[PDB]
């Protein structure tokens, strides 16, 4: 402790100042791991001296931890630590930021695409990326070390800047490297737009109405006093699009987007049911404003219906935390909160409520000239070649879903990659026994991928959604039309 | 480099001069009379006086054979001369006489042997010089342990030297600074290479290193299982660099006296620090720095923080790397991770069969084996054993064949001493009793090793094949073309069909012909991890299969979840629902950087959880049919490699009979036919026996026993017993599903 | 410490020493057992000590404990104790050693029968055998208090070698006697022959195919190429004689016998 009070008294007699205070929870932490004796005095010293900061000097204190919920809730009275600032892993825009700072001593050869590194590198963090730089550049300078004289003194000056770094040892160092953040929840605002969405302009603009308007001009709101709407649902056929229709009006609205999927609710029933909830709906009130997305909602009574009877009472649990950390919630900060589903009968009728989840849009399955303008979205990152007639596969494909089109788009795909490996390895077989024999000058193959690629992708194929399917959807529609 | 000197022989014979070119002379700029620093090999120095001669060639130095074995050197190799010219008198001295040169002396070594040499001498002595000495009638050995001051000091006129104390063995243990060079390690190549890769230029050169600019490496984790010969690599890798190894062990840290622990590793750090570039290693971490919950007094916070701060004291300082060695990775603090503390990890896993032949190698070469020796099968008969197994193995064996010989009524007068190796060698049956009387200690470890199975052990299924080195080999050999045209390669492959049609052959034959490692987790491991214990297991083996890449993992009787789960229990639905909701989400979060491949078989597919079934996912589904026909022909003559087969009768038959058939039953034909043939032999034998019996000395001639008769007889009798395993209605369900796959 | 230090440096100096630490477990138990420092750092003292041996004067260090899983799980490592040598209890034939052993002075009368007591108690160690037989030598000095009871000089060695211990006294001890082994895993030959049986001829034959043959010619098998099955299951009508099969199997093979019931 003396060491504490000679850091914040020396601190005090030399002009503003700033007290950094690194690694809080190994000092502090919940008085419930408190086991021995010296850790509650250091703790209780330390609130004292922390509070005793009246006027004195201009000094201000900065601390840094790990988990938010591992710091004593004492350290929170108005007086100590009150303002909260979250340092977000960084996105792609990040990562390539990051790189061009760490990277701007070193020479690098007219071909090294950071874009493309930036792209190829989530999970990372600051740490990381210095390391691969490091790394990088020791391969570059081992690779070489012919033209540097070790001998036996410094080295000389043209040499270093003779060293250039090639996209090859960013590749080597990307191999032997292994990131840090992995398992950690991503909030970044999605890449989608509109123009990769087949057909659904009606739901466009209904999505449009009931996210931007409110927040576009929220003055008229104030003035008329309406309340928007917290939540909308969305249902119908599987494979069709929703997370697709998710992500672009959140680029489009640009919020930060947070999804939480089907396996990670059902890994939250059990035990820890409070803790993840409550900290997902404060990680998404900090982060506000922004779109969260649940998906699989229905999975709670997938699996709640069956032959074991006990996965019930946990998802009870998150069904009700759910409803309990939604309806006490402000919109001030901005929330909105969108649900997915294609089981819509079993769903809870509590969640169906006024001021819980209460818009319910349909999204029929894309008919004639979606075909064709999904196959567009689908085809405009692949080198398919000008002798292929859309409409007539559009026509051809009644009753069929988003998820079934790329998958038939890439198996012809894979034709093609198969095709051209086997004629290079038939080229290799023939020019391997006459040295050098090409009159003619050919380079490798352009991409060509000709009808009948496509012909025979089309011959072996699925129907993924079922006839049956289409009218119980009907039915509900209709019963929801009628009854309600 | 004008200091690199290849070594010659000497002119004179006096033990401390060296002749020198007068060229080189001028050009060092030395006199005659000087002192010079001599450095050779294994961190060897020499003082000695400088004398010129034009005989000797500029590139060659003239020295004579006690200095060679003083700096551990021979002839052709390269020695470093340094100028020495703040060498400070000496004051006292201790002299001790070698083991094995004063017997039957018994006399003072002072007046006959030292007094005579050290006379007007001037020759100046270091620690650890090995010097001859010609007297009368026999060649003194003398080692001097203690001077003052230390190293460096020079006989004088005034000056007191004392020869009173037992005669000191050879080099009594230290060979372990002289030996365990990169010879004395086997099956550790990628290892070995990574760390070499990772840590010669920070050893090495480390002026080039400083004049770069980048931060070099301050950590590296080794963690595998006791005894497979981690600080022998930390060993061999300071001993060859160059360094100045200095260990630190855990207990002895530990329990040093109550609150002055960790004084003794503050000391240690900084005489690492003093000492040139250096390597400490810290073994038994996890007996110092568990993890934070685990610990319950205080005096272990204290030490864990201590070594926190000693680690986080180390910006540039100098050239000073930190090893450590501990059992299991997640038993150490993970406060320990952070960057700039321990952030490299290097997996020393358990050897295989080659390892094992190599570790075998090396040990047994002090040894004279006998012709008959294959130490082939004797290596790959010991699955689950280490480098210490082996070692106690040689040394048991040994030892057995003492037991086998014996010291017959031989009075130990110490004379038989040299022949008692020098006329023994080693047989099968000791090693076979060795095997037999021998404890293993890996038992309970995932393996990871490149299957031996080939194509030609499974037999027909063309197309299959082409499909899996279609979806494996073309990624990782041609990633070039999938980038260029902008596609994601296929994580998964769900294997489906009838039991015992040989889906596990295949996995391993591909992982064979990719040349990649292999993990397998079977039912009854995938059954257990249920009942609590449903995050851990999935991570590690996740992460074992991630960090060991490439690899091919194999889920084997994925249904055997929903097939328990169905009954009269219903107990483990939630059990079965997180344990598929872990594989599913490390599943989810696998990147295409590394080249991980997954595969799942079953036999019952109608019942697996659609979630599994969806792009990303394992997705594609293969159907693997019953052998037909070549298959059977195929299958039967991978069967019969055997040693005893002799030369038989014609397989095409037995195909062409048996439809409906398995590899299943086809091996237990096989296993019937020489159970039966086995049968046959023994009953023969044990015939001559009480016959033999019977007629005392009608057999003196050792007639020969019953050849390997595998007979059509035999054959006949024994797959008489033919077993139908699969039933007929299963297929109509297979291939009702496999149509409903097509669309 | 510093008892445990000067014990091990006194006795690297005798030449040949034989160290043996009795109840290990008291000292150095398993990891989350113990709760204060000083058992840590007694431990510690002791693996240190152990690692420090280094060849010297052949000194060898044996501890004796209850069972192989109380003991801390480090002192296993190779260089530590290596080598597990255990010591089950006496069985049938080692109780009549052990009473023949320790009635040696006793001048025992003829009537008695050693094997048939010794048949008649299981679930003793040596220790019991030994206060069963001196409770049963007081059993007999009582009943014949009448020698001298007097004389300051003990008795003459006349009338005390004209007892004759008998069985009733033997049957006495026997009877107020607590055994202490009880619930212990019996490992034992079982005395049943192939003539307890009278049925089953070609099972018989079945089970010695089975059992006798891999122990007794290994190289055909191994030549031939098969694998030894290593797995019988038996199957039919409750009662019948499936567990006399097993125990005489086990008594012709001449091997250990271990038995799990439901
Ligand atoms: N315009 C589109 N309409 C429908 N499906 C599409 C479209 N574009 C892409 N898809 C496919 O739909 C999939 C995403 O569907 P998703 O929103 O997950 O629906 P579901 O939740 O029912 O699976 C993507 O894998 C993509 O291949
Ligand atoms: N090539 C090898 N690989 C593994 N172990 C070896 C090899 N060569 C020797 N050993 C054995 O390793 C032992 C030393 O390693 P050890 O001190 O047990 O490591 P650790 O203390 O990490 O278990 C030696 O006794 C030696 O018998
Ligand atoms: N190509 C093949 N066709 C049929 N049987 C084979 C083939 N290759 C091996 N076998 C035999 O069939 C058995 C396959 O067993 P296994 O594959 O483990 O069962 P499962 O097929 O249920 O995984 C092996 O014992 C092997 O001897
Ligand atoms: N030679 C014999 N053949 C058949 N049964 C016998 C023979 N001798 C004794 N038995 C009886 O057979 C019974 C075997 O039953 P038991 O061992 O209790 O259970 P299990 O049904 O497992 O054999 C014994 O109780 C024994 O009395």
């Amino acid at each position: 402790e003396s060491n504490l009070r000679k850091a914040f008294e020396e601190a005090e007699k030399n002009a503003p100042a700033i007290i950094f205070i690194d690694e809080l929870d190994a000092i502090a932490p919940k008085r419930e791991k408190t086991h021995g004796e010296v850790e509650r005095r250091i703790v209780s010293q330390l609130l004292t001296l922390m509070d005793g900061l009246k006027q004195r000097a201009h000094v201000i204190v900065m601390a840094a931890t790990n988990r938010p919920n591992s710091i004593d809730p004492a350290l929170r009275r108005f007086g100590r630590f009150d303002r909260e600032v979250d340092i977000g892993i960084p996105d792609a825009t990040g990562r390539l930021e990051i790189l061009q700072i760490h990277t701007k001593n070193m020479k690098l050869a007219d071909d090294v695409d950071l874009e493309q590194v930036a792209n190829e590198t989530h999970g990372h963090v600051g740490a990381d990326l210095a390391a691969l730089c490091s790394e990088a550049a020791l391969q570059a300078i081992r690779k070489k070390m012919d033209l540097i004289d070790l001998e036996d003194e410094t080295i000389d000056a043209e040499v270093m800047n003779s060293l250039a770094v090639t996209m090859d040892d960013f590749r080597w160092a990307l191999s032997q490297s292994n990131p840090s953040a992995l398992r950690e929840t991503v909030v970044e605002v999605p890449q989608v737009t509109w123009e990769d969405i087949g057909g659904l302009e009606d739901v466009k603009r209904e999505l449009q109405e009931l996210v931007q308007y409110p927040v576009e001009h929220p003055d008229k709101f104030l003035k008329f006093g309406m309340t928007p709407s917290k939540g909308v649902l969305f249902y119908g056929p599987p494979g069709c699009g929703k997370t697709l229709l998710a992500k672009a009006i959140a680029n489009e609205c640009q919020a930060n987007f947070i999804s939480i999927k089907g396996p990670e609710l059902l890994t939250m029933w059990f035990g820890e049911s409070e803790a993840n909830v409550r900290e997902i709906f404060d990680k998404a009130r900090q982060a506000a404003p922004c779109v969260l997305f649940f998906d699989e909602l229905d999975s709670i009574a997938k699996a709640r219906g069956g032959n074991i009877g006990d996965g019930g009472g946990a998802a009870d649990r998150v069904i009700n935390q759910i409803l309990t950390e939604m309806d006490g919630m402000s919109t001030k900060k901005n929330v909105f909160i969108i649900g997915a589903t294609n089981r819509p009968d079993i769903i809870d009728p509590a969640i169906l409520r006024p001021g819980r989840l209460d818009q319910l849009i349909y999204i029929p399955l894309p008919d004639e000239k979606s075909r064709v303008a999904i196959l567009k979205a689908n085809l405009r990152k692949s080198p398919v070649a000008k002798d292929v007639d859309l409409e007539f596969l559009a026509k051809m494909t009644n009753g069929f879903s988003g998820a079934d089109l790329t998958e038939i788009c890439q198996r012809a795909c894979k034709l093609a990659i198969r095709e051209s490996i086997e004629s290079e390895i038939r080229r290799e077989r023939e020019r391997q026994t006459n040295p050098s024999a090409m009159e003619v000058e050919e380079d490798d193959p352009v991409p060509e991928i000709r009808r009948d690629h496509f012909e025979e992708a089309m011959r072996f194929a699925r129907r993924s959604v079922s006839d049956n399917d289409i009218r119980k959807y009907e039915m509900f529609a209709q019963t929801l039309q009628q009854s309600r | 480099r004008p200091n690199r000197l290849i070594v010659d022989e000497a002119i004179n014979e006096d033990n401390s001069v060296v002749s020198l070119s007068q060229p080189k002379m001028d050009e060092l700029q030395l006199f005659r009379g000087d002192t010079v620093l001599l450095k050779g090999k294994k961190r060897r120095e020499a003082v000695c006086i400088v004398l010129s001669d034009d005989t000797c060639s500029d590139e060659k130095i003239r020295m004579n054979r006690v200095v060679r074995n003083n700096l551990r050197v021979r002839l052709g190799d390269v020695i470093s001369i340094q100028p020495c010219p703040d060498v400070k008198y000496g004051k006292r001295i201790h002299v001790l006489p070698i083991d094995d040169t004063v017997e039957g002396i018994t006399g003072n070594l002072f007046e006959v042997y030292l007094k005579p040499y050290f006379l007007e001498a001037y020759r100046p002595i270091r620690k650890g010089d090995i010097f001859l000495v010609r007297g009368g009638m026999r060649a003194v050995e003398f080692k001097v342990v203690e001077t003052d001051p230390s190293p460096y000091c020079i006989v004088a006129p005034d000056t007191v030297i004392h020869c009173e104390g037992e005669p000191i063995k050879r080099e009594d243990e230290e060979e372990s600074l002289n030996e365990v060079g990169y010879d004395d390690i086997g099956g550790c190549r990628k290892q070995l290479a990574q760390i070499k890769e990772m840590v010669e230029l920070p050893l090495r050169h480390p002026a080039l290193f400083k004049a770069i600019g980048v931060k070099p490496p301050r950590g590296i984790l080794l963690y595998g299982p006791p005894g497979t010969g981690k600080t022998l690599i930390a060993r061999a890798v300071a001993n060859e660099t160059g360094a100045f190894f200095f260990l630190i062990n855990g207990p002895e840290i530990m329990s040093k006296l109550a609150g002055e622990s960790e004084s003794n590793l503050r000391k240690a750090f900084e005489e690492a620090e003093k000492n040139a570039p250096a390597i400490i290693f810290i073994d038994e971490l996890d007996a110092i720095a568990p993890k934070r919950e685990k610990t319950h007094g205080e005096v272990e916070r204290r030490i864990v923080s201590q070594l926190l701060t000693l680690m986080d004291g180390l910006k540039q300082r100098a050239h000073v790397i930190v090893m450590a060695a501990t059992n299991r990775p997640n038993s150490i603090d993970p406060a320990l991770r952070r960057f700039g503390r321990f952030d490299r990890e290097v997996d020393i896993g358990i050897p295989d069969a080659t390892g094992r032949l190599e570790i075998l190698q090396i040990h047994t070469k002090n040894m004279k084996l006998a012709d008959d020796v294959d130490l082939e099968q004797v290596a790959n008969e010991t699955h689950g054993h280490v480098g210490a197994d082996l070692a106690a193995l040689c040394s048991e064996a040994a030892l057995q064949a003492i037991r086998k010989k014996m010291d017959l009524i031989d009075l130990e007068d110490e004379t038989i001493d040299a022949e008692v190796m020098n006329s023994l060698a080693v047989t099968m049956d000791d090693f076979r009793w060795a095997l037999s009387q021998s404890n293993p200690s890996a038992l309970r470890e995932t393996v990871v090793e490149v299957p031996q199975v080939t194509w030609e052990d499974i037999g027909g299924l063309e197309d299959v094949k082409r499909e899996l080195q279609e979806l494996v080999q073309y990624p990782v050999e041609h990633p070039d073309k999938f980038l260029k045209f902008g596609m994601t390669p296929s994580k998964g492959v769900l294997f489906y069909g009838p039991p015992g049609c040989g889906k596990t052959l295949l996995a391993k034959a591909i992982a064979n012909e990719c040349q990649a490692n292999f993990i397998s987790i079977k039912g009854p491991e995938l059954l257990t991890m249920w009942f609590g214990e449903s995050e851990a297991n999935v991570r590690e083996i996740f992460d074992k299969a991630r960090q060991a890449a490439p690899c091919v993992l194999f889920f084997d009787e994925l249904d055997s979840i929903a097939k328990a789960r169905g009954g009269n229990i219903g107990d483990g639905g939630g059990a079965a629902d997180r344990v598929i909701n872990q594989i599913l989400t490390e599943m989810d979060g696998m990147s295409t950087k590394k080249n991980v491949f997954i595969i799942g078989a079953t036999n019952r597919p109608d019942i697996i959880d659609p979630a599994i079934l969806r792009p990303g996912r394992l997705d594609q589904l293969i159907y693997i049919p019953l052998p037909d026909e070549k298959s059977r022909v195929a299958i039967l003559k991978a069967n019969l490699r055997k040693s005893p087969v002799a030369k038989d009768v014609d397989l095409e038959f037995l195909a062409k009979m048996t439809n409906g058939f398995s590899g299943a039953d086809l091996t237990e034909i096989c296993q019937r036919a020489c159970k039966l043939a086995i049968r046959e032999s023994i009953e023969s034998e044990i015939r001559r026996e009480r016959e033999r019996q019977t007629n005392p000395s009608a057999m003196e001639v050792e007639e020969d026993d019953p050849v390997p008769e595998i007979r059509r007889d035999h054959f006949e009798e024994a797959m008489r017993f033919a077993r139908r395993s699969v039933s007929d209605n299963d297929i109509r369900k297979y291939e009702m599903f496999a149509q409903t796959l097509q669309q």
